[PDB]
């Protein structure tokens, strides 16, 4: 039923929005960078099948942004936002872990998992300041232990039962503002019988 | 609709000028270190032809007594001229940033970055309205224009730099004021 | 014959420049800024002030983006001529009141995670926009010879990972000015025992 989704902008530059209108007439995406009058979608293509993709040219940081989504003539779904409130950038790159060492008792570990940023943070830098949050929980249990944002692409976990399996996911968020993304691959941990 | 607070105004606006800072610096570095002796770097200085930066047509403060002294519309407005200012001559750069191994050095880029803290500073002087008599020096908009050449590119990145670190400290007098908690 | 070793501007308001003895002829110290210029020589305002060898200027002489020019000389001869600019001096003071705490214990009982954390340098004034600094922080377990260096922390606290509680280490930091090349001298040494 004909009405908005996301908009995100994955690195704070560009962005788009999505809808659902896939049988569910003519849809159509109109914008105004709020300072009556409607520029159209630039581009209801780039991100397929229903989007329209607002590029660096159309993006500013500075000003909100309305846009009213129309399906022949009339509004159904309308919404303003401005470009660090749909932040949501990608996931991280590359995660793995290294064992750090075992205790006297052999119940007992501690790993560290490193990840790496998402390509589009690297090509930016001074723009695009990362804080990652990871959580885990045994291959089995339910809920997931978070731990605290942390601005490294590194952190140890530690007090993991040798013979256990683990799940280790990470997630990240612009510092502060925006939201979390999605998150990583899922790590599978599994430590040895030393 | 949403307003952007003027928390996240600054602190976008501090993205950009500590990039074109920390590009101007960096590049400038490498540049000096290359081809620029000592011996140079002070006849440089040394000698008028090769020390007046375009951008000194501007009234800065120079010191931190005067810069405090000026008001949040004037340190804006010095800030805006100074990057207004570069837009054209950032051209020049073209040839020693295209050898730069400094990623993100490039006409382009850097146009687009001062492009970019052009709007943010404009729209802080449309949400800074603190008091200020708007006239005459400095609300005259004379960005400052530009009239061998290892020191004709070393004077251009000489002058980057140092307009490039003006705008940042200037920038960042106002966030302190007008946004609590900034800097303590 | 004296000669200059440093100039240095801790606050980006005062600066100073210090030079060694090799003659005992009186060594003096001339300058001049562009702020006449190189034809309006003066003399050291403050011989005194930044102890032996040196000269001082202060809030009242120093200007930042203007270059300035600095000669010494012995017995009236010239031995070094110097130019520069102050926000090319920087070099600010050391960060202070350097403290820990434990953030983590590992259940192995081998691995613990502490928070250190400090105070800017007295005399850097972040607090009103004319200095922003940024830390680096060294730590290393005290019988160990390679220094682990930190990648260039923004905040006055910092978290270490995966210390060793059977050892001592000792941390020391450094302050600097975002977008210049310095680095002051490093903190007073904190040891760190766990516990």
């Amino acid at each position: 039923e004909p009405k908005f989704t996301k908009c995100r902008s994955p690195e704070r530059e560009t962005f788009s929005c999505h809808w659902t209108d896939e049988v569910h007439g003519p849809i159509q995406l109109f914008y105004t960078r709020r300072n009556q009058e409607w520029k159209e979608c630039p581009d209801y293509v780039s991100a397929g099948e229903n989007s329209c993709y607002f590029n660096s040219s159309f993006t500013s940081i500075w000003i909100p942004y309305c846009i009213k989504l129309t399906s022949n003539g009339g509004t159904v779904d309308e919404k303003c936002f401005s470009v660090d409130e749909i932040v949501q950038p990608d996931p991280p790159i590359a995660l793995n872990w290294t064992l750090l060492n075992v205790s006297l008792t052999g119940i007992h570990a501690d790993i560290q998992v490193r990840w790496e940023a998402p390509r589009n943070a690297d090509i930016q830098k001074g723009w695009m300041v990362l804080e990652y949050e990871l959580q885990y929980k045994e291959v089995n249990e339910t809920k997931w232990k978070m731990m605290d944002p942390i601005l490294t692409t590194s952190v140890p976990v530690y007090s993991l039962k040798v013979d256990k399996e683990y799940e280790v996911r990470v997630r990240s968020k612009q510092r502060n503002s925006g939201n979390y993304g999605e998150f990583s691959e899922v790590l599978y941990v599994t430590l040895p019988q030393m | 609709f949403p307003t952007i607070p003027l928390s996240r105004l600054f602190d976008n606006a501090m993205l950009r000028a500590h990039r074109l800072h920390q590009l101007a610096f960096d590049t400038y570095q490498e540049f000096e270190e290359a081809y620029i002796p000592k011996e140079q770097k002070y006849s440089f200085l040394q000698n008028p032809q090769t020390s007046l930066c375009f951008s000194e047509s501007i009234p800065t403060p120079s010191n931190r007594e005067e810069t405090q002294q000026k008001s949040n519309l004037e340190l804006l407005r010095i800030s805006l001229l100074l990057i207004q200012s570069w837009l054209e001559p950032v051209q020049f750069l073209r040839s020693v940033f295209a050898n730069s191994l400094v990623y993100g050095a490039s006409d382009s880029n850097v146009y687009d970055l001062l492009k970019d803290l052009e709007e943010g500073i404009q729209t802080l002087m449309g949400r800074l309205e603190d008091g200020s008599p708007r006239t005459g020096q400095i609300f005259k908009q004379t960005y400052s224009k530009f009239d061998d050449a290892l020191l004709k590119n070393y004077g251009l990145l000489y002058c980057f730099r140092k307009d490039m670190d003006k705008v940042e400290t200037f920038l960042r007098i106002v966030q302190c004021r007008s946004v609590e908690g900034s800097c303590g």
